Parts: structure tokens; C-alpha cells; sequence
């Protein structure tokens, strides 16, 4: 969405990861990695467990249905 | 069986069959006058900015484009130039009649009333015309420097004309007594430097065999015999096809070192012929020139015949039929032979030549494929300088006349009409469109351009006129852009009844059928 | 056929030399991609090199062919530069497109990329001009010799290959006279060999060994015969030829021949010349009789060599066995057979140490295209190192200096008030296809890898730093030891430039279709 | 003519290679379905290979992007083994790999670099987990065995492989530096045996030894010659041309029978009775050779004299002249040994040694062929085992391993081009999922878990495909040595990058 190659920067973030990393990440603000001060570029684990608990299961949940039938 | 076709259909197929091939040559002709690369065979591709050439290389499926190959051609012997444009003008009525095709409208004598009109500008075209040799300096070699520099400026390079309009005057001088391309037969250089040439005028040679050693081979003569042969001398020289067995026995030494003999009769024919610098057409063999070099004079193989026959042109000499040269004048011969490399290629030069009237030119360009476009202002302005030699009566160039003309012819249209101002109109504005176009082929306006000088011609003023390169008003003789008078003449003449001719015709047989 | 002209034949000039320079722009470079191309013979060809791709390249198009020139006019001068005024003209070419889409006039177009060619080849007067002898040029040749031999793929572990080059050009030709002898260098080359192998020699070797090495292996200096005269058939032009089948000439013949080539061989003993060089050489049975009497020869000599031995030598000429004369003796230095570790190869070096006439700059490879590589190695290394080794006029290349005369070009078009304006600053454009594909070749987004040496040249204004040639990291040109000669940006601007410039001279095509041959 | 563009140049590389890299592919890992080559176009037959290079010549490699791996694979197995069928595999799984990555529009520079970084990192990783099973030389003649075990496996054949895993664990034993390839030679013929490969005494030979010549003979010390005749002798006296007549197209072959007879008494001058002439003459000159008491015995082997050059302290050299030319070949007893109905003149009194002569004699000429490159490679791959007494265990093993640092590498290592390394660490698995989907595993528990199981160090865990299980590479002794897993990587990882970096096909 930046119009960023992300497979270096996630590489590189990757390789931050993969290294471990916390304070540097990602920017897409100047459109390459950069501080996870909490800078704002740190974001709140509220939404994120809550996304995150939400579309993982609706993935496998909806993986019960290849059942679906149709009154249509 | 026989086909045949009249009137309107033929006749508009007549017109018809022309304006296609006119536009061949269209933009072409100038500097910012187009070029044709134009193939005709598979590996066959030729390039040509004049129409003759390409006319001679293009078919021609047309009476019509069959009688307007000569029509431009016409201009091409004349002043070596200007066929593209006498193409333009043939057609170019065709298009300002296809109304009084269309209409149905033809009396003959709409070619007949141009021919008048052809006649009133022909005359008046030699009238405005001005000798340019006794009036210009009492020398009238800077004035072919200036014709040069002109004549040198409207193709390609103006950057070199400045050292190379004194040479064309040069090249001209030794041309002149015999016109001809091969006295002013240039050698191409390259690699030495980009983009220069210089006068030789002596004749040159491009190419020559040596081995069994050069450097330790004489390449020089501070008094060439020069022996122009058209001879053959191989690896070893045959009389016979066969007769008795490659082994046998006595058979074997028997055959080869004769085999190396019958060439040393050759090889010695040549020496002894006065043939000290050697020059064969066919190549001189390798043995031979292990023969050569051990005789230490200097050979020639590979041998260009224009070479042979610049030479022989130059030193009064003669191609030879004989390796003995019993003649000075069947030998050729001059006061200095040299090889020297002037771009590091083996090359045989002949200062000393007696008549030395074949100029030579050793020429360097900017790449390979902008070389072409050099040279020919160098060979456009021999020509064209020449042909301020020829007729030294010589207007403003660049279709300065014409405007006027065409003022002056359609003042007719005023003065002429119970009917053919139209006619006179007609006539008159088809000669612009040959500047228009080179005007055009600029890219850049004609009739803002053309008409201001029209304006001016509204003056009076005639050899007001446009500078291909600025493309803008001017007047041409005073920038000295130049034809004498008979080239303008001509084109119209030659234009005129091709535009004249085939009017007559309505009709067409064919016997073969098609 | 069919008359074709303007947009028409230019959308027909526009497709080859555009679609040519692809697959070489691909192929820019080290880091340009290699091309398998495979004939019609079953043969396969692996080539980044454009050169070759044009020497490979069959393909229509008549300016294609027109390509395949003129790599080949800067490969042996400017040696590398062959792909590049390639891919430049493509750029041009469709930068030239939208200008007469525009309605800027067919000739308006050409020249407008004319003159701020000249600017540019002006501004590449800038980089580096410096002229220095062949013994310091070394150094700023194997810097090249690095390049060219490593764009040629493995100058890795050689200035063997380097600086017999340094040799090269400076033995057959001065350095101020400039007169390209590549000619008078042999560069020769064995499969076989390796990589690793190579070798100046400043005369001429002959593959062909001495008859036996029985005989002596080491003819001294020179006293070498020049033979042309039969030790075996010599494919004599007069006979019809044919061996017979009786034992009564069978044993015939044989005490013919036996008596010649020995007096032959003892004429040549004679001529005072221990080895005799024979450009119609030995069978085996003068090479008895020449065993039996002892004296070192050649065998099967091809017909120029002899007079390559002759001339490369500085050998006096001794023609035939029937002009037998002591007086004139071929020089060699030393006649041996030469293996160099190498046994499978053999050839003998006739090394005139007194006069060399041709510089043979032998190596060698595992194969073929191995050895092919490491010639138009060896060959453009030296054509560029020629022109280093004469003037030493560097320019730092991978569109350092594309910026650098894409600037000044870009306003000094704005400068000039001409139609060409645009033209002359269209023509700045499409320089930068230079560090584009070689951005992608090494792998980079151009757009904005280029402007990297923009800010550098904003800054720089010069070719010194720039983007990775190498695909190294290191974003150079000066540093990255990107050098190139000064003198070949100039002309392979002028090729591209001025080949398109006539190109868009001619609108006018006859052909049967938009392309031809 | 032709100017191609990258995406057939590219797609056309990736199909061909993988088109070929299936071919073998169920037959590679241990052991899934086989491969039955098909031949309807040159002939009508049924064929089953499991070779690359079979079938690589077999089907028409004509395909350029074919052509390479062709070249590849077959250069592989032809330097350090068994390359063929893995280098033909392998650059077709790499292919894979970068057709992602090419489809992704990845720079064709990276995937080249990373593979081949990775490439490295992976043979650097095999490097680790090659194990020297060679200290001892009763544990290197058991490091022979089992690294000749894993080359011997996967072909056709029948109780043939365990003559040749001891021969190339002999091979090397006795020749003290390298294994015998050439002192080893190779005699595949129709014996009395469907299947056998067994040392040959000397070199056998083939003839009918008929007539008046006693066909046994004592106490043999040969005179080596490769001078001779065949109908017509090499001498001064060998040609003779006459026909004038139809009478004499029936004399000219009459007078043949005069250029035999003349050289029967040549071979007594030497009056040596044991002479090779290596060119064979018939019963009716085994009926005149037999007169004489100087016998030309025909049609000598070359490399049998060469393996009598080898013990006998002879020579094997060209043409001949006199005894002392070329050295006497010496063998105790030259006999006729038949086999089946047909009699074998046999090079005997001569055993082993320096060298040795081996005669195969199998139901088929088929199975001897794929039983030579078995040996051909055990052969090379001991070699292998010779200076390297490293085995890296098989069945894939090292691939995972090698995969599991390039994994956990490319995540780290590149913080780019994980793409190739990754891709790279993917490839190097499919060769186990091929096989243990074959095997009837689920090779997503194999390539991974035994990978995490060997690649976080149970190494002699690996496939025992054959079971459809993990197995124990030491234990299955189904391990060869880690210089046949490098090359054939090296070759196979060129073989991909080649094609991948070509993006243009000229023809002619």
C-alpha cells in the first residue's frame, strides 16, 4: 500500500526477527524500517490479540465449511 | 490477348499512376530533405536521397512512373542534382487539374498554355541570372570557396567546409579538363582521428599484397615505375591439366618445382618489366611475394582497377595486358611512390603522377553510419561548384525565384485571363511547392516563410529566399545559396512537358495484357 | 514492393533496435543476464555479450544488422561499449517517439539528440583525461583489465591476462602513433589450457614440433631455412593425382624420395640453417632421412605462416628449394616445442627476441567458449586498455556519468531556444537506461538507484562514486574501480546517436514491409 | 531468423529440466514407483530406467533448456557419480523455486547470488554432518562398504550388487592410494549365469578354436603385436590386383589364401609360440597357423594386454617390430575354457594382482550395463572415500540438514534474498517428498520433523523409504561419501542458474 518492496524490508525485518528485535521495525511513514520506540509506530496490543483472535479461527472455523448447501 | 483503357478512368489512372511515384522522392533532397533507404531485394537495400538513383532502383509499373524516370533524371546529369524535385513538379499540376479531370474539363490546351508559362520563367529565370566568375574577386577561386562553403553546407558538415571549400576548389581545378567522380575518387579513413579529410592529388591507392615480410619489403619509390597490371600470380602456375600420374617416381619432384618456375617467367616479367612498385588487380600469390619481397621490389595484389585506372588517368598510364611493360605510357610512372599508413592502413600513394588530375581524398568521419552524409557535400559541391564553373550566370539557390515567379506568373492569372489564370494560377504556385516542401521536409513553415518573402517579392525582390538549415526569410545569392540559371530552367523544362505529356493521353494498349 | 514513410517507417525503424536492446540491456553488464541461443545447427551459445548476441543475432530488421556493425566498429578500437550504444539507441529511439508524437519534426528530433550528444562527449572531456606510458598505465589498465576481463567474465586471478595486454598493443604498435594494430598482435588461444593459462609471446608459435624429438628439440638463433618445397605432396596445381597400386613402383618410388629429401635435408644442412621451416612439410619418410641426417626441421607449415614467420621474425625469405641460397637464414630465437604444463599443448615458439613483427598473446581455457571467453577477454581488455595504454582518459562508468551529462545537457537544451530544446533535454533522458538496467541487472530499482548518482552528481558532478557495477554494495565507480575509457563513452555516444540520427534521417523505407534485410 | 524473449526462454528452461527432473524423480530417494522408459519413436521396445543419463540420451534432449541439465547431470555422474539422476532432479526442483520468485518478480540477480549463497552455506552445512566412517581402514573398508552401499541401491539388479561393493572396497585395498577403475576391466557377456559378476583370471576370450591347431597351450609367454593381417597382410607383398576376366573374380580370392600363409612362417622367426596378433583369422587359418608351430592367437584385448602390462611387468604399446620392442607378456597357462556350447580361448595362470580382469555374465546384456555405472560410481564415490572418509548420510539427510541452517540462514543471514535461500532451503527437501509420498509417509512430517530431528542433530536418523519410515542412516548403512553430495549439487546448482539467467533464445 506504501508501494514499498517488502521482501528485503520484511527480509531485513525479518532479519531483524529473525536476529529478534523489537525497538526497529517496519516504517511505512518514511516507507522503510525503522525505531519501535512506542513511537506511535508501536501500536496497542488491544486491537491486535482481538484482530488476531478474530480472523485465525474464521479461516479454520469456516475450513468446517467446504460443506455448504445451498436453498438457492 | 491486348488490353487497352481510355479516358477519365485510364486518364485519372494515368494522373493517377504519376502523383504515387512523386512521393518517393517527397521530403527527400536537402538537408533537412529526407532519405531513402529503399529495398528492393531481399539482401538487397539500397539508400539513395536523389530519385534517379532510386528511380534506377525502384520499378516502375507506370507509363507514367516509366516517363518520369528521364523527366528527373533530366536534372541529375545536368548538375548532378535536383531529379527529386523535377519529380515533384511533374505530378504536382496533376493534383490542381484532378478538378478539371473531375470536372470533366480538359481542352488540351492546359498543358499547351503551361508551356508559355514554362517559357516566361526559363527566360526570366537567365535574366535575373548574374555571372559569379568575373564578378566575383578578379580570382574567382574564392568564389568557388564560396560555392564551396554553400555547396558544401547543405547536405551535411559546415564544420569542416571552412577547411575543406578550399579544397573542393582545389579537386575542381584537376577535375575540370575531365568531369568525373573516380579524379575526385576519395579514400575513406577512420580510426586515425573522427571527421576530417584532406586533398591528395595524386592518385591513392586503398589496397595492395605483401607478406614474406613488409617492413623489410621496400614500400616506397622516390621514382615509381608503375606498372597497372590486371595479372595473376597463384601458388604455383599451370599450363596443363594432365598427363601422367599429388606420388610417381620421377613424376613427383618433376612437377612442382617447375610448378614454382612457370611463376618466376611471371615473377621475373614483372621485375625486369620496370615494375618496381607492382601493381596487380589479381592478387600477387604469397609465394610470389615470398618471390617479392626476396626481390625487394615493392608489389601490389588485391588491386582496385579504379586505383589502376587513377593511376593510369594520373601518370597518362595504361592498365597492362602483359607483365613486361615496354612503354612508360602502358607502364604508368611518377616522381614519388610511397605505402604510408594514414590511419595505420597499408596504402599505396603516387605523387609525380605527370597528369596527377585524379584528386584523391583521405576522409575520416564521426561514426560508422554518419560517414555517408559527409562526403557528399564534399561530392555535391565539386558538382555543383563546377556547375558554377559551367554556367558562371548563377541565382540565389533555394527556390528564391519561384515565389516571385509565381507572383510574377499569376500576375498573369490578372493579366492573362479570358480563361487560364486559372492556368497561370496553377502554374504559378506549383513552384513553390518544392522549397515548401524542402520547407516542409524541414518540418517548419512554408507559407508564414514563402510569403514573406513573397511580401518582399511584393517588393520586387526576386532573389529573396529561404536558408534550408535556418529555414527562414532571406535572400539566397546574398547568402549565396546558388544555382546558376539553367538548373532552375531546366527542372521546369524537364518537369513541364512530363506534366504536359501524358495529358495528351487518355489512353493506354497493352498487347502482353497485365 | 512498398513505399514506407514517417510514423509508418518509424514504428517500423522503432521495433528491432528497440526489442534488440533488451535482451542485451539485460545482458549490460557483469551483472547482465547471460542468453543461451541456440541454432538452427543444434548449436547452444550462452552470451551477456551483445557483441556476440549481434554476431549471434540473424534476427531482420535491417537496423538490427546495422547493430551488429556497430559494436563491432568500438569493439575493436574503444574494445567495450559494443552493448551499450545498443541499448543507448533503443533509448533514444522511443525518446524520440513521443517527440513527433508530439509533432516535433522527424529531423527536428535527430538533431535535437545530436548536439547535446556533442555536449555530452564534451561534458565526458571532464572525468578523467590523464595520458601516461604503457609501465604506469598498468595499473590504471589491469584496474580496467580488471573490468573488461571481468565483465568478460574472470579477469578473477589474472593480470596474466592483464598485463601481457600492457604488452600487447605497446610491442606491435607506439604508444603516440595510435594506430590500432590488434592486427599484428596475435591473440591465440587453446582449449585445453586453462584460464590460468596464459601467455605473451612477441613473436610467432607454430603448433607444428619437430619431426622427432630424437632430432634436437633447440635449433639455435635463428639458421632457420625458409622452405616452401615438397617433404611430402605438396597438392601440386599440376597432375591428375593418383597413387599407384603395383609393388613394382611401389619400391619404385621408394628410393626416389629418399634420395631428394636427404640431399634436401643436406641442402638444407647446407644452407647452413639447422632448422628448415617447410611450408609444404614433412612425412615421415624425409622425416627418417631427416632423423638420419640430424637436423632439426619443421613439419607441414600452413602457406602465410611461413611468411608470418618471415615477417614476424623479421626472417629474410628464402622462397623455394630451388632459389637454395646459405646466405638468407629465418630468424628464431629459440626453436622448441613449448608445453606449458599444458602438454596436449604443443606448439613451438619461433620467439624473436630481435625482431617481432607479430605479438602473440596466447591463452588458454578448459573449452571452447572457455577460451573464447578468456579471448574477447583478452581482446577487449587490450582494445580498452589500447586505448588507456595510448590516452588514459577514464570516465567512471554505470551512469555516473549519464547524470553527470544528463545534467548539464538538460539545461543547456533549456539554454538553447531551438525546437530542440525539448529534443536536446529529451535527449538527456534517455541516458539514463544506462544505470537502469544495469540498476536491474544488479538487481536494483533504477528510478531511484539512478538518482542516487543524481545526488551524487548533484553533489559529486562528476563520475567518482555512483551504483554498484559489481552488484557489490559498495556504490561506486572511481572507488569501485568502474573505469571506462573517456574516449569510448564519446564514441559509442556518437555511434548511437548519429546510426538512429541517419535512422531518423531515413523515413523513407521501400521495402516489401516495415522491415527487411 | 530468431530472436526469443526471456518468459519462453525462462518458462521453456523451467519446463524442460523439470520435464526431465521427474523422469527419475519416483525412482529417486529410496526407492518409489520406478521409471519404465517407453521407447515407440526410433523402435518399438519396453524399456525400465532409472538412469538419468539413459534416459536422458533416450528421450530427445533436443530442448536447449533440456540440453543443459542433460549436459549437467550426465558431467555429474560422470565425475563424481550417480550425479545425473540428482542433478537432473535437482536444478528441476530449483526451478521451482525461482518460477515463484520469477513470477514475484524477484531480480534475477538475487535468486542467482542466494542459491548460490546458499548453495555454499548448505554444502558448508553438509560439510558438518559428514562423518568420517573411514579412520580406521577396517572401519574405511567398512566406510567403503557402506558409502558403495547407497551408490549400488535404487538400479536393477539382482544378487550382482554384493560382488561389486567388496570389488570397490578390493578396488582401493590392494591399489593403496586410489580405487582400481582401470586395473579393474570390464567384461559383460552371456555366460552359463543369468546373473553373475565374478573376478576373471587374466582376461577371457571368445573364439572356436577348431581344426588341426591344438587349442590349449603351456607354459604362454606372449609376444605382444598389434601388427597384422586380416585377409590380406600388411607388407610389402599385401596387395595384388588382378581381374581380367569373370574367371578371375573367382581367382582373386584364391590368391588371398597366399598372403595368409607367408606371414605363418613370420611368426617363426621369433620362434616365439605364444604371439598375440590382436586380429582374428579363421578355422582355415587356424587350420594353417596350426602347421607351423609359431601360433597367432587373434583378437588379443587391448586393456587385457594393458592388464598383463599392469602385473606381468610388460607393456602394451602400438603396431610391433621384434621381441624386445614391446616386453613379453607372460602367462602361466593360456587355455580354452568352454562356456555353454560355445569355447572361450582363456588368459590364464595370471590372477589378479596389480590388477584386475571382471566378467559379468548375466541373463542380459541390460543387466550388465546398469551393474558398470553401480560399479562406475561405487568405484569413483570409494575413491571419494578414499581422501575423504566422510559419509553424509543419505536419503536425503543432508538435503533437510543442509535446508535447516539455509532456513534458519535466509531469515537471518540475507535480510534480502531469504527468497533464494529459503527457496533454496525448500528445493532441497522436495527429493524427500517425492520419495516419501512414494514411501507412503507423509513427507510434510518427514522433510521438516526428521529434518528438526537430523538438522537439530539425529543425523543417522534419515529415510528408510523402503519401510515408507524414518531410518537410520548409519545403521541402514545407507550413507555415501560426502563428496558425491557437493559436485552434484555444484553441477545441479549451475544447471538451474544457467537457463534462469537467460532471457533470450537466438536460432539460426
Amino acid at each position: 500500500n506504501a508501494g514499498y518492496d517488502s521482501a528485503d524490508l520484511v527480509a531485513q525485518l525479518r532479519a531483524a526477527h529473525s536476529e529478534g528485535n523489537t525497538t526497529a521495525g517496519l516504517d511505512m511513514r518514511e516507507g522503510t524500517i525503522g525505531d519501535m520506540a512506542i513511537l506511535g509506530i508501536t501500536e496497542s496490543f488491544q486491537v491486535k490479540r482481538q484482530v488476531l483472535l478474530s480472523a485465525a479461527e474464521a479461516a479454520e472455523v469456516i475450513l468446517r465449511v467446504d460443506n455448504i448447501i445451498k436453498a438457492a | 490477348g491486348t488490353d487497352s483503357s481510355q479516358g477519365i478512368p485510364q486518364l485519372v489512372s494515368n494522373i493517377s499512376a504519376c502523383q504515387v511515384i512523386a512521393e518517393a522522392v517527397r521530403t527527400t533532397l536537402g538537408p533537412r530533405g529526407m532519405d531513402k533507404l529503399i529495398v528492393d531485394g531481399r539482401g538487397k537495400a539500397t539508400i539513395s536521397n536523389d530519385g534517379a538513383t532510386i528511380l534506377k532502383l525502384l520499378d516502375v509499373v507506370h507509363p507514367a512512373a516509366k516517363t518520369l524516370v528521364d523527366i528527373a533524371k533530366s536534372q541529375d546529369a545536368e548538375v548532378g542534382d535536383g531529379t527529386t524535385s523535377v519529380t515533384l513538379l511533374a505530378a504536382e499540376f496533376l493534383k490542381q487539374v484532378k478538378p478539371y479531370v473531375e470536372e470533366g474539363l480538359h481542352p488540351q490546351i492546359i498543358i499547351r498554355a503551361f508551356r508559355t508559362a514554362t517559357q516566361l520563367a526559363v527566360n526570366k529565370i537567365k535574366e535575373i541570372a548574374v555571372t559569379v566568375k568575373k564578378a566575383d574577386k578578379v580570382e574567382q577561386r574564392k568564389l568557388l570557396e564560396k560555392c564551396a562553403m554553400t555547396a558544401l553546407s547543405s547536405k551535411l558538415i559546415s564544420q569542416q567546409k571552412a577547411f575543406f571549400a578550399k579544397m573542393v576548389v582545389d579537386a575542381v581545378m584537376m577535375l575540370d579538363d575531365l568531369l568525373q567522380l573516380k579524379m575526385i575518387g576519395i579514400k575513406k579513413v577512420q580510426g586515425g582521428a573522427l571527421e576530417d579529410s584532406q586533398l591528395v592529388a595524386g592518385v591513392a591507392f586503398k589496397k595492395t599484397f605483401s607478406y614474406a615480410g613488409f617492413e623489410m619489403q621496400p614500400k616506397k619509390y622516390h621514382n615509381p615505375k608503375i606498372a597497372l597490371l590486371n595479372v595473376e600470380l597463384e601458388l604455383k602456375a599451370e599450363k596443363d591439366n594432365a598427363e601422367i600420374r599429388v606420388h610417381t617416381v620421377e613424376d613427383y619432384q618433376a612437377i612442382v618445382d617447375a610448378e614454382w618456375n612457370i611463376l618466376y617467367d611471371k615473377l621475373e616479367k614483372i621485375h625486369h618489366s620496370g615494375a618496381k612498385v607492382v601493381l596487380s588487380k589479381l592478387p600477387i600469390g604469397d609465394v610470389a611475394t615470398q618471390y617479392f619481397a626476396d626481390r625487394d621490389m615493392f608489389c601490389a595484389g588485391r588491386v582496385p582497377e579504379e586505383d589502376l585506372k587513377r593511376t593510369m588517368m594520373a601518370c597518362g598510364g595504361s592498365i597492362q595486358t602483359s607483365v613486361n611493360a615496354l612503354s612508360a605510357d602502358v607502364l604508368g610512372r611518377c616522381q614519388v611512390f610511397e605505402e604510408t599508413q594514414i590511419g595505420g592502413e597499408r596504402y599505396n600513394f603516387f605523387t609525380g603522377c605527370p597528369k596527377a588530375k585524379t584528386c584523391t581524398f583521405i576522409l575520416r568521419g564521426g561514426a560508422e553510419q554518419f560517414m555517408e552524409e559527409t562526403e557528399r557535400s564534399l561530392h555535391d559541391a565539386i558538382m555543383i561548384v563546377r556547375r558554377a564553373i559551367k554556367n558562371d550566370s548563377v541565382v540565389a539557390g533555394g527556390g528564391a525565384i519561384e515565389m516571385e515567379l509565381s507572383k510574377y506568373l499569376r500576375d498573369y492569372s490578372r493579366t492573362i485571363p479570358g480563361k487560364q489564370q486559372l492556368l497561370i494560377g496553377a502554374y504559378a504556385k506549383a513552384l513553390e511547392i518544392i522549397p515548401r516542401q524542402l520547407c516542409d521536409n524541414a518540418g517548419f513553415d512554408a507559407t508564414n516563410i514563402l510569403n514573406k518573402l513573397r511580401a518582399r517579392h511584393a517588393q520586387g525582390g526576386t532573389w529573396y529566399g529561404v536558408d534550408i538549415n535556418n529555414e527562414d526569410i532571406a535572400d539566397n545569392f546574398e547568402a549565396f545559396v546558388w544555382e546558376p540559371a539553367m538548373v532552375r530552367i531546366n527542372a521546369l523544362t524537364a518537369a513541364s512537358e512530363a506534366a504536359c505529356l501524358i495529358v495528351s493521353v487518355d489512353e493506354t494498349i497493352k498487347n502482353p495484357r497485365s | 514492393k512498398s513505399r514506407l514513410m514517417g510514423l509508418e517507417a518509424l514504428k517500423s525503424h522503432i521495433m528491432a533496435a528497440k526489442a534488440v536492446a533488451n535482451t542485451m540491456r539485460t545482458s549490460l553488464g557483469p551483472n547482465g543476464l547471460d542468453k543461451m541461443m541456440v541454432d538452427k545447427d543444434g548449436d547452444v551459445t550462452v552470451t551477456n555479450d551483445g557483441a556476440t548476441i549481434l554476431s549471434m543475432m540473424d534476427v531482420d530488421h535491417q537496423i538490427a544488422k546495422l547493430m551488429v556493425e556497430l559494436s563491432k566498429s568500438q569493439d575493436d578500437e574503444i574494445g567495450d561499449g559494443t552493448t551499450g550504444v545498443v541499448v543507448l539507441a533503443g533509448a533514444l529511439l522511443e525518446e524520440a517517439e513521443q517527440l513527433l508524437d508530439r509533432g516535433i519534426h522527424p529531423i527536428r528530433i535527430a538533431d535535437g539528440y545530436e548536439q547535446a550528444a556533442r555536449v555530452a562527449i564534451e561534458h565526458l572531456d571532464k572525468i578523467s583525461d590523464s595520458v601516461l606510458v604503457d609501465i604506469k598505465d598498468t595499473e590504471p589498465l589491469i584496474q580496467t583489465a580488471k573490468t573488461t576481463l571481468g565483465s568478460k567474465v574472470v579477469n578473477s586471478c589474472h593480470r596474466q591476462m592483464a598485463e601481457i595486454a600492457v604488452n600487447a598493443v605497446l610491442t606491435v604498435a607506439d604508444m603516440e602513433r595510435r594506430d590500432v594494430d590488434f592486427e599484428l598482435i596475435k591473440v591465440e588461444g587453446k582449449v585445453g589450457g586453462r584460464l590460468e593459462d596464459t601467455k605473451l609471446i612477441k613473436g610467432v608459435i607454430v603448433d607444428k614440433d619437430f619431426s622427432h624429438p630424437q632430432m634436437p628439440k633447440k635449433v639455435e638463433d635463428a639458421k632457420i631455412a625458409i622452405l616452401t618445397c615438397p617433404f611430402e605432396p605438396p597438392k601440386p596445381k599440376t597432375k591428375h593425382k593418383l597413387d599407384v597400386t603395383s609393388v613394382e613402383d611401389y619400391k619404385a618410388l621408394q628410393k626416389y624420395e629418399k634420395e631428394k629429401f636427404e640431399e634436401m635435408i643436406q641442402q638444407i644442412k647446407e644452407t647452413g640453417a639447422n632448422l628448415a621451416i617447410c611450408q609444404w612439410g614433412f612425412d615421415d619418410e624425409a622425416n627418417h632421412l631427416l632423423l638420419q641426417n640430424n637436423l632439426p626441421a619443421v613439419r607441414w607449415v600452413g602457406g602465410p605462416e611461413i611468411e608470418l614467420i618471415a615477417i614476424a621474425t623479421g626472417g629474410r625469405i628464402v622462397p623455394r628449394f630451388s632459389e637454395l641460397t646459405a646466405e638468407k637464414l629465418g630468424f628464431a630465437g629459440l626453436v622448441q616445442e613449448i608445453s606449458f604444463g599444458t602438454t596436449k599443448d604443443k606448439m613451438l615458439v619461433i620467439e624473436q627476441c630481435k625482431n617481432s613483427r607479430a605479438v602473440t598473446i596466447f591463452i588458454r581455457g578448459g573449452n571452447k567458449m572457455i577460451i573464447e571467453e578468456a579471448k574477447r577477454s583478452l581482446h577487449d581488455a587490450l582494445c580498452v586498455i589500447r586505448n588507456l595504454i595510448r590516452d588514459n582518459r577514464v570516465v567512471y562508468g554505470g551512469g555516473a556519468a549519464e547524470i553527470s551529462c544528463a545534467l548539464a545537457v538538460s539545461q543547456e537544451a533549456d539554454k538553447c531556444p531551438t525546437l530542440e530544446q525539448y529534443a536536446m533535454r529529451a535527449f538527456a533522458d534517455a541516458l539514463e537506461v544506462i544505470p537502469m538496467a544495469l540498476s536491474e541487472n544488479s538487481g536494483m530499482n533504477p528510478i531511484q538507484t539512478m538518482t542516487e548518482v543524481r545526488a551524487r552528481q548533484v553533489k559529486e558532478m562528476n563520475p567518482a562514486l555512483g551504483i554498484d557495477c559489481l552488484h557489490k554494495g559498495t556504490n561506486d565507480m572511481k572507488q569501485q574501480h568502474v573505469i571506462e575509457t573517456l574516449i569510448g563513452k564519446k564514441q559509442q555516444i556518437s555511434l548511437a546517436t548519429q546510426m538512429v540520427r541517419m535512422i531518423l534521417k531515413i523515413d523513407d523505407i521501400r521495402k516489401p514491409g516495415e522491415s527487411e534485410e | 531468423a530468431d530472436e526469443e524473449r526471456a518468459e519462453t526462454a525462462r518458462l521453456t528452461s523451467f519446463i524442460g529440466a523439470i520435464a526431465i527432473g521427474d523422469l527419475v524423480k519416483s525412482t529417486l530417494g529410496p526407492k518409489g514407483m520406478d521409471k519404465i522408459l517407453l521407447s515407440s519413436g526410433r523402435d518399438a521396445s519396453l524399456m525400465v530406467t532409472n538412469d538419468g543419463a539413459t534416459i536422458l540420451k533416450n528421450i530427445g534432449v533436443d530442448n536447449p533448456a533440456a540440453k543443459v541439465l542433460v549436459d549437467m547431470s550426465r558431467v555429474q555422474d560422470d565425475e563424481v557419480g550417480d550425479g545425473t539422476t540428482s542433478v537432473t532432479v535437482l536444478a528441476a526442483e530449483l526451478l521451482r523455486e525461482a518460477e515463484s520468485l520469477i513470477a514475484k518478480k524477484i531480480h534475477p540477480q538475487t535468486i542467482i547470488a542466494g542459491w548460490r549463497e546458499a548453495t555454499k552455506a548448505a554444502r558448508e552445512a553438509l560439510l558438518s554432518s559428514a562423518v568420517d566412517h573411514g579412520s580406521d581402514e577396517v572401519k574405511f573398508r567398512q566406510d567403503l562398504m557402506n558409502i558403495a552401499g547407497t551408490t549400488l541401491s535404487s538400479k536393477l539388479l539382482t544378487h550382482h550388487k554384493d560382488h561389486f561393493t567388496k570389488l570397490a572396497v578390493e578396488a582401493v585395498l590392494r591399489l593403496k592410494g586410489s580405487g582400481n577403475l582401470e586395473a579393474i576391466h570390464i567384461i559383460k557377456k552371456l555366460g552359463g549365469s543369468l546373473a553373475d559378476s565374478y573376478l576373471d583370471e587374466g582376461f577371457l576370450l571368445d573364439k572356436k578354436i577348431g581344426v588341426n591347431q591344438p587349442k590349449r597351450i603351456e607354459n604362454a609367454k606372449i609376444l605382444i603385436a598389434n601388427t597384422g593381417m586380416d585377409t590380406d597382410k600388411i607388407k610389402i607383398f599385401g596387395s595384388r590386383v588382378r581381374v581380367d576376366s569373370t574367371a578371375k573374380v573367382a581367382e582373386i580370392e584364391h590368391a588371398e589364401k597366399e598372403k595368409m600363409k607367408e606371414k605363418v612362417e613370420r611368426i617363426l622367426k621369433h620362434g616365439i609360440n605364444c604371439f598375440i596378433n590382436r586380429q582374428l583369422i579363421y578355422n582355415y587359418p587356424e587350420q594353417l597357423f596350426g602347421a607351423a608351430g609359431v601360433m597367432a592367437i587373434e583378437h588379443a584385448d587391448f586393456a587385457g594386454v594393458e592388464r598383463l602390462a599392469l602385473v606381468t611387468g610388460g607393456e602394451i604399446a602400438s603396431t610391433f617390430d621384434h621381441p624386445e620392442l614391446v616386453k613379453l607378456g607372460s602367462c602361466k597357462l593360456i587355455e580354452e575354457v568352454m562356456i555353454g556350447e560355445d569355447k572361450l580361448i582363456h588368459f590364464s595362470g595370471v590372477a589378479l594382482g596389480e590388477a584386475c580382469t571382471i566378467v559379468l555374465r548375466g541373463a542380459t546384456q541390460q543387466i550388465l550395463d546398469e551393474a558398470e555405472r553401480s560399479l562406475h560410481d561405487a568405484l569413483c564415490v570409494l575413491a571419494q572415500t578414499v581422501k575423504d572418509s566422510r559419509t553424509v548420510y543419505g536419503g536425503g539427510c543432508s538435503e533437510m540438514l543442509m535446508a535447516h541452517a539455509v532456513t534458519q540462514l535466509a531469515n537471518r543471514t540475507p535480510g534480502k534474498e531469504a527468497v533464494a535461500m529459503e527457496s533454496y532451503a525448500k528445493a532441497l527437501r522436495m527429493l524427500p517428498t517425492i520419495i516419501a509420498d512414494n514411501a507412503g509417509y507423509d513427507s510434510a512430517d518427514l522433510v521438516a520433523q526428521l529434518r528438526a530431528a537430523h538438522s537439530e542433530g539425529n543425523t543417522t536418523a534419515g529415510l528408510d523409504m523402503r519401510e515408507g519410515t524414518i531410518g537410520d542412516m548409519a545403521i541402514l548403512g545407507i550413507t555415501e561419501s560426502f563428496q558425491v553430495k557437493r559436485q552434484v549439487l555444484l553441477s545441479a546448482a549451475e544447471a538451474a542458474e544457467v537457463i534462469l539467467r537467460v532471457d533470450n533464445i537466438i536460432k539460426a
